[PDB]
């Protein structure tokens, strides 16, 4: 149902992945995508090092065999999703040559620039004949993001695979993103640049900052390089797994526990050391994220589950079909109104988040139309704001005064709205 | 924690083979050789060159024991020489001695300007020679010598002095433009290979490609390094900056094409306007034919040390966020970028920064399309700022009917003080700017006499009321006022270089304890 | 359609003056501001506001005044905002035919006369011949001169009225300092002779909007001589408004909306119903320092309290305690207008208000204004255009006791540094009971 | 101060000594704020009022148009009609005339107020 | 034009005490016609800026803006029997949006309020 609505909503290209590269767990979505007559780009996540003979689990044939399986499962495009930016240039030259010999499907490469060398890997993939690559505009590229689009394009300018993209226009659009990004100062991390330690821990670019902040919360900021090592150790302890949403979160939870509780992997699996496993770890070892090709390590699984029996079937194969008619009736009754098919899809994915958002929208109306600084900070005294509620149809809003807070604990804000006075009361949320 | 004892490295090969056969050893070496720039160019780019001796000297032992296969530590010259005294109240000679002591197995490398050593203006030949002599005595083994216009004649005096001291003379060619762009043929492939031949004939032991703005692209590196190694039998050494976010691709392409050595910065001080990331470059080469034989785990342990050191220098971080392909438009050196943006902001132009970057490109072409690296890069910067400030197009700048008061740096460059570009200076611009002063086309240093060194020595010695060492005298010759101020502050404050960095910049909080040796 | 949004292509007191008229008529306003005027009150007094003179559409930031003279900037923001009309105030672009042209090209109403009216009146050859052609005398001497000017209003239907005259003879160097309505040295017959000349000029030029016909009067002979028409509102319009009861700015607006003078909608009476009621004068308070050769002062205003009451009108809205006076713009703090039934009483009323003002942090010309209106030649209307420049007693330094500031300085010094005699000697028991006079 | 002229004076606040060796006492005088600066002679600031002070008259004097901290000094001996200093609050203060500057009273990462003397021709 | 003030007592920093009548200023507006005089009074009252204490300005404005005040049909009982002078109603999109703006202006945003702020900064411009 969700895939159906996503296609109706305007998605043309669905990049579908599985956090353990389990093709079985991808078939329902791949079928749904083909059913809607959209592009099914089936991704294989990259981990390990195909050129390192000491880690043969994730060798070249592992990837070429998955490409073959995904094609037989009906992919229109195969992706290599290098969520942690681990694919090295020499490996890309071997991998993309081999992939394009293994399947006739086009290949699409996605990577992250955590190591500071991912553009080298992209350009190696292009030289090797890869069909499509991802990059981020310069102003939002590098480090844990994608490598730089403008520089990758410039590198290929005048070559036989020149993408035909105007660098001056890439620059202009990046300058726009730079200015946009300045508005989001609150959400910047403290990362200063490239880190080869990524090849040690393999934390996905999308995880790295969250996990580091989460370590800081637990009083572990000074032990971050120990968390990164515990993350590597825990990965091996779980059997050496693909780490991307949500399996990456499990390995992070485990690593933080090891550092907080001073436990080595030997303590973790020990018969005689009581361990309270993170709920994400118990759930993964139970089977809720699916099955890695060698299965879950048994001594670990047994200890963590505390008598609860694991399963190995596809997790969704255990769930009863939803009564969509009944579920729709439920949300509509809560909101005391009809919902669109899109809102229904939202409610099915995130019932609580959607419901809360639907109530907020009823209270505040169309806040998405507000420019970003007004959204996050509101209006200073005497400050003017222009906002379009309709495609006419500009509101000129001025903050003229804000009262002290009464008793009833409310505050009155006095606006001018298109030349007219407008008084609005709101709680003082700190009294 | 390291070991053991220290294994012999490139320092011992230089000592026992001599510079010319050491370069032959480099050429023959199958593995790529690595220079770590963390102790000079890395913090010059990222932290305004404010990294202190205390933090640098304390890790040199670790490098010596853990990464004994490194070609060299680039640890001296560029801005460190004056910044150490003027802003850090410490002696660059002492810093170099401590590194030497801590890392007796690795070559110590400086960046030297051919025309003036480490100085800020032109000096007589005898002064430049005296400085090179002291640099050699103080512990420098490998001198990367460059000229801001790639003018070989302006490099001869320094090259000959380096060879006289029996140290390594690594003559750099600065990279600009794009050799694979046949619509900018001025800086084509023959331009570089002809220069490499000229520099070999001038007595170089090693040729460098100095890509100060990070403009060399991977496909161009593949062609360039192949051609260079066919043009000269000398080893080739590649230095670039990561402003574009793709410079590691170029370094790896250079390695594949057979380049003998490459520079990189420890991860914690790499990326953006610094060099590309050392640990990731070494990881990319791990297990390959040219594997440099450097332990990644030790690189990461030293990088973690640099990360904690860098945190103490929060005052000196810039607001740069990431890669910029804009570099291919402007060609500002990575070492200039932040300085020039900070200057624009101080002139009230922060909101017209991208306009300044375009004026910089236009101004470069107006000057005839020149090599831009210290000091020529500053001249183009001054010109660009004035063009934006006063709303002057290149046509306005050169026109006979618009009055312009050119920046001093521009007048001096067109006069001839920075040397001669291969094309000469554009005649109409030079005439307008010089306002009747005659230009010269000879080597600037040929017009300066000989300094009277025994008399200059008595001047500083009288002022300080004591004898000074030959090293101190070299400091005074290069930076008379800065050295004088430093010697007087050293008299009052003692060896402040021995204080930990937080105590140096912020002193002690109440109840706080420090240890100083 | 009828004007519903006006952009004021100006700043400071005249912008605030127009905003008041427009808002009273139920019309929305738009302010423009240069970066140097970022804290200027006119910016916050409009319904909507735009910066002029910065931004990537320009090759370079414009100067503080340059920003407001930029026809391109003014038109750009007028379009952005959807303004129906532009009021140019006075100064800046108010006499620029190029600007009127730009307005018309954009379909925006210019509040003032046509571009061709401006061109004709701005050339002295044309202006003189037009006056000559309708039998208005033109300039001889004039060694003892007065400056008298008629206020006119003309509408788009061929109606012109006069709002009588102002005396503007009190000038320093060549700049207006105190203006009066009506001109107190005129007889009724003279007043009507002047009105008849002015109506001739207005009608001959088909004048639209507010304008001023300026004359020189030879004090020795009583002869009038036409000098120029100023084709805009003027800073001294306020005295005319208070003695006639007619709002000039609302009249400008209705006139450009198409109203006929004489109808209630125009805000303007027929000529027969326009009359003088009492006497008024206006003084502009500025940061010009009589102690420093009238160099304008600048800095933060630490205290500002105006003085009002019966017969006082204020046109300010720009000074307040906290405000920073820059040197970028004209140094006006506030324009004070005083009214009474008779001229000597209006003088006494101005004098009281000016002396009751308190402005601290910057120097002002208050003592100089006081000196002028306190002078016997001002009181008996015997001054000429040379009065200020030839009257040194006006420049006499005042010198305050300033006792309270000195006492506070004493108290601060002793509070922070102590008294040398109480030093380290015993202190009174800290209670401590004040002596009470029985 | 005289018969019928009674002042009401309150000591509202006393500042820390500033970089010029001056203490500000914030008085209320007849209900209105008045700030008065005196030297902190008690802590060794005899010889103090420190920063001049531009004369609105002369040409000659480079006076600060606005309060702030100086962010950069671009000069110390003469040229044009050119940025002399910048002030952060960055502006960007330009030379109004041709000349040789014969004094730079800043300085800075110095705090200044409008009218402070920045430089002298 | 046409505004007279009889105040002289209020200023920035004045303390309003409980001891006497809580008067700030008396405002008198004049025009040739009574409706214009009202529009003039209304513009002046709305242009005043008094902060730090509450005022009766909105009440004065409601009175002079009332239809019965404008048509002179009021009696001595007018205020005491006219509820709308002390009330107000809206439910539309713009009001909801002003409710958001008010709420964030007073309370800040939970995701932003304790984090680093953007420099005090060029708005993004679409090419
Ligand atoms: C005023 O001019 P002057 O010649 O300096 O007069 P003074 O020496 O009396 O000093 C003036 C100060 O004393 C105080 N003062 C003067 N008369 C006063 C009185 N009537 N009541 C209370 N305070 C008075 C005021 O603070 C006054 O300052 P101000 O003029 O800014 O209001
Ligand atoms: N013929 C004259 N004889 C004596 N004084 C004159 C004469 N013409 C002009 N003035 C003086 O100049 C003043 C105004 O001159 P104008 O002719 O109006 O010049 P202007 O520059 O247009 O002035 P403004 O600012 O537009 S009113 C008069 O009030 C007189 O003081
Ligand atoms: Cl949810
Ligand atoms: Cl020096
Ligand atoms: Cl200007
Ligand atoms: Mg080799
Ligand atoms: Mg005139
Ligand atoms: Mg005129
Ligand atoms: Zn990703
Ligand atoms: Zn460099």
């Amino acid at each position: 149902y969700f895939v159906r609505q996503a296609a109706k909503g305007g998605i043309d290209l669905f990049r579908v992945f599985d956090c353990l590269n389990w093709v079985e767990n991808m078939r329902v979505s791949m079928d749904a995508i083909a059913e809607e007559n959209k592009l099914c780009e089936a991704a294989i996540c990259y981990t390990g090092d195909i050129l390192n003979s000491a880690r043969p689990k994730y060798d070249l044939k592992y990837y070429t065999n998955l490409a073959v399986e995904l094609e037989k499962a009906g992919a229109h495009i195969i992706a290599v999703k290098d969520m942690a930016g681990l694919l090295k240039p020499a490996a890309a030259k071997v991998l993309f040559k081999a992939l394009r010999e293994a399947t006739g499907l086009p290949i699409h490469f996605h990577t992250h620039d955590t190591s500071g060398i991912a553009a080298a890997t992209v350009l190696a993939a292009v030289e090797a004949g890869v069909d499509a690559v991802d990059a981020a505009m310069d102003a939002l590229s590098g480090n844990t993001s994608q490598p730089c689009l403008g520089s990758i394009v410039e590198a290929l300018s005048g070559s036989e695979r020149d993408p035909g993209l105007d660098p001056a226009w890439i620059r202009r659009i990046s300058f726009y993103w730079e200015a946009v990004r300045n508005q989001y100062a609150a959400f910047e991390s403290d990362l200063k640049g490239p880190a080869s330690e990524v090849y040690l821990h393999e934390m996905p670019g999308g995880q790295f900052t969250n996990l580091k902040e989460q370590a800081r919360s637990l009083g572990l900021e000074t032990r971050w390089h120990q968390v990164a090592q515990a993350y590597a150790d825990a990965n091996q302890m779980f059997g050496d797994i693909v780490k991307v949403t949500p399996s990456s979160k499990v390995v992070g939870d485990m690593a933080l526990m090891m550092v907080s509780q001073d436990l080595t992997v030997a303590d973790v699996v020990s018969p005689d050391r009581e361990v309270s496993f993170p709920e994400s770890v118990v759930s993964m070892l139970k089977g809720d994220l699916g099955q890695p090709p060698s299965g879950w390590p048994e001594a670990l699984q047994k200890k963590a589950l505390k008598g609860e029996k694991p399963y190995t079937v596809r997790p969704g194969s255990l769930l009863k079909e939803a009564d969509l008619d009944a579920e729709r009736k439920v949300i509509e009754k809560k909101l005391e109104r009809e919902v669109s098919d899109f809102e229904f899809a939202s409610y099915l994915m995130y019932p609580k988040v959607f419901t809360d958002f639907a109530l907020a929208s009823d209270t505040y109306g169309p806040v998405s139309v507000l420019p970003t600084p007004a959204y996050f900070y509101g209006l200073a005294d005497g400050e003017e704001l222009f906002a379009d509620i309709e495609k006419g149809k500009t509101l000129v809003i001025v903050n003229q005064a804000v009262s002290a807070t009464d008793s009833q604990g409310m505050v009155t804000v006095f606006f001018e709205l298109n030349g007219q006075p407008r008084r609005i009361k709101v709680p003082d949320r700190a009294h | 924690y390291a070991g053991n004892g220290v294994k012999d490295g490139t320092k011992q090969l230089l000592d026992t083979l001599g510079p010319k056969k050491f370069g032959e050893w480099m050429r023959n070496e199958k593995r790529v050789l690595l220079t770590d720039t963390t102790m000079r160019d890395g913090h010059q780019s990222l932290l305004a060159t404010r990294m202190r001796t205390y933090d640098i000297a304390r890790i040199a032992g670790t490098y010596s024991h853990a990464l004994p296969n490194l070609l060299s530590l680039e640890c001296w010259g560029g801005a460190t020489f004056d910044v150490s005294m003027r802003f850090l109240t410490e002696d660059p000679w002492e810093r170099l001695a401590l590194i030497r002591e801590g890392a007796p197995n690795l070559l110590l490398q400086m960046l030297l300007r051919g025309a003036n050593g480490v100085g800020y203006t032109n000096y007589p030949d005898n002064v430049v020679k005296y400085f090179v002599r002291q640099a050699a005595k103080g512990g420098i083994d490998l001198f990367r010598v460059f000229d801001c216009l790639n003018w070989v004649e302006n490099m001869r005096v320094s090259m000959d002095a380096i060879a006289e001291e029996n140290k390594l003379c690594e003559a750099a060619i600065c990279y600009t433009g794009d050799i694979l762009n046949s619509a900018r043929p001025k800086y084509d492939l023959k331009y570089y290979t002809n220069l490499a031949v000229e520099l070999e004939k001038a007595g170089a032991h090693i040729i460098a490609v100095k890509d100060m703005a990070g403009l060399l692209k991977p496909a161009a590196a593949k062609v360039l390094f192949k051609a260079l190694r066919e043009a000269t039998g000398l080893p080739i050494h590649f230095h670039t900056h990561d402003t574009s976010g793709i410079a590691a691709a170029t370094v790896l392409a250079a390695v594949e094409a057979g380049v003998d050595a490459v520079d990189a910065a420890m991860d914690a001080l790499s990326g953006n306007t610094s060099q590309p990331c050392l640990g990731s470059i070494v990881e990319a080469l791990s297990g390959s034919e040219r594997d440099p034989g450097l332990d990644p785990a030790w690189i990461r342990r030293i990088s973690f040390y640099w990360e904690a050191v860098r945190n103490q220098y929060a005052a000196f971080e810039s607001d740069l966020k990431g890669p910029a392909s804009e570099v291919y438009l402007h060609e500002m050196p990575g070492g200039q970028f932040t300085n020039l943006k900070e200057q624009a902001r101080s002139l009230g132009l922060e909101t017209r920064w991208h306009q300044v970057a375009q004026a910089y490109a236009d101004a470069n072409q107006m000057f005839g399309d020149i090599v831009k690296v210290t000091p020529s890069s500053k001249v183009v910067g001054d010109m660009a700022l004035m063009m934006v400030s006063q709303d002057l197009t290149v046509a306005d700048v050169v026109s006979p009917d618009r009055e312009v008061s050119f920046p001093e740096s521009v007048v001096s460059m067109l006069k001839g003080d920075l040397g001669q570009p291969p094309s000469g200076w554009p005649e109409a611009l030079q005439k307008k700017a010089l306002k009747g002063e005659k230009p010269y086309t000879v080597r600037p240093g040929s017009l300066l006499k000989e300094a009277d060194l025994d008399a200059e020595r008595k001047v500083i010695e009288k002022k300080l009321e004591r004898e000074v060492s030959d090293f101190e005298f070299a400091s005074y010759l290069m930076y008379p006022k800065v050295f004088t101020d430093f010697a007087l502050a050293s008299d009052t404050y003692g060896p402040v270089s021995v204080l930990p960095t937080p105590a140096y910049f912020y002193g002690l909080a109440d109840g706080e304890e420090l240890f100083a040796d | 359609g009828p004007i519903s949004k006006i952009l004021v292509a100006n700043r400071s007191e005249i912008a605030i003056r127009v905003f008041r008229a427009a808002n009273e008529l139920g019309i929305k306003t738009v302010a423009i501001w240069a970066e140097e005027d970022k804290l200027a009150l006119h910016r916050f007094k409009a319904d909507e506001s735009y910066q002029v003179g910065r931004g990537p559409h320009l090759a370079r930031d414009l100067g503080p005044i340059e920003s407001y003279l930029s026809i391109d900037e003014v038109i750009r923001v007028a379009k952005l905002s959807g303004a129906d009309a532009i009021h140019p105030g006075y100064g800046l672009l108010s006499e620029s035919p190029e600007f009127v042209d730009a307005c018309n090209k954009a379909g925006i109403i210019f509040i003032g006369p046509k571009a061709d009216t401006m061109r004709q009146l701005g050339n002295k050859v044309a202006a003189r011949n037009l006056a000559i052609s309708v039998g208005v005398p033109v300039v001889k001497l004039v060694e003892r001169a007065r400056h008298v000017e008629s206020q006119i209003l003309g509408d788009t239907h061929g109606n012109v009225v006069h709002l009588f005259e102002r005396d503007c003879s009190v000038q320093r160097r060549n700049q207006k300092v105190v203006e009066r309505a009506p001109a107190p040295y005129l007889s009724e017959a003279q007043r009507q002779e002047l009105a008849a000349y002015s109506l001739k000029i207005a009608g001959a030029t088909n004048y639209i909007g507010a304008g001023t016909v300026e004359y020189l009067m030879d004090a020795d002979t009583g002869k009038f001589y036409f000098i120029e028409v100023n084709p805009r509102i003027q800073v001294e319009h306020t005295v005319t408004e208070v003695v006639t009861g007619i709002d000039i700015v609302k009249a400008q607006i209705h006139i450009l909306d198409g109203a006929a003078i004489g109808t209630p909608q125009s805000g303007v009476p027929n000529q027969e119903d326009i009359r003088l009621n009492g006497h008024a004068l206006q003084c502009r308070v500025t940061t010009e320092d009589p102690e420093h050769n009238f160099i304008p002062d600048y800095g933060r205003i630490t205290a500002y309290r105006s003085a009002s009451g019966f017969g006082i009108r204020l046109d300010g809205g720009t000074s307040y305690s906290g405000a920073i006076i820059t040197r970028y713009y004209d140094p006006l703090l506030v324009k004070v207008t005083a009214w009474a039934p008779n001229p000597l009483e209006a003088i006494s009323r101005m004098d009281r208000a000016l002396r009751e003002f308190r402005i601290r942090g910057v120097a002002t010309n208050l003592t100089f204004l006081e000196a002028i209106i306190g002078h016997p030649k001002f009181r008996d209307n015997s001054y000429t255009t040379r009065f200020i420049d030839t009257t040194p007693e006006l420049f006499q330094q005042v010198k305050r006791q300033d006792r309270a500031t000195k006492l506070l300085t004493y108290l601060a010094d002793v509070t922070v540094n102590g008294h040398p005699e109480a030093k380290d000697r015993p202190k009174p028991l800290e209670n401590a009971a004040r002596p009470v006079v029985p | 101060i005289e018969k019928g002229k009674t002042l009401v004076i309150v000591n509202q606040a006393v500042s820390a000594t500033d970089s010029q060796g001056m203490v500000t006492v914030f008085f209320e005088l007849n209900g209105q704020p008045r700030r008065i600066k005196v030297p902190d002679r008690a802590h060794g600031a005899t010889g103090a009022a420190v920063r001049r002070k531009a004369e609105p008259g002369n040409a000659a004097h480079v006076g600060a148009p606005m309060p702030g901290v100086i962010s950069r000094v671009f000069v110390s001996s003469g040229q044009a009609v050119d940025v002399l200093v910048s002030i952060e609050a960055e502006t960007a203060i330009h030379a109004e005339k041709d000349g040789t500057i014969a004094e730079v009273l800043v300085k800075a990462g110095d705090q200044i107020d409008a009218k402070d003397l920045l430089a002298v021709y």
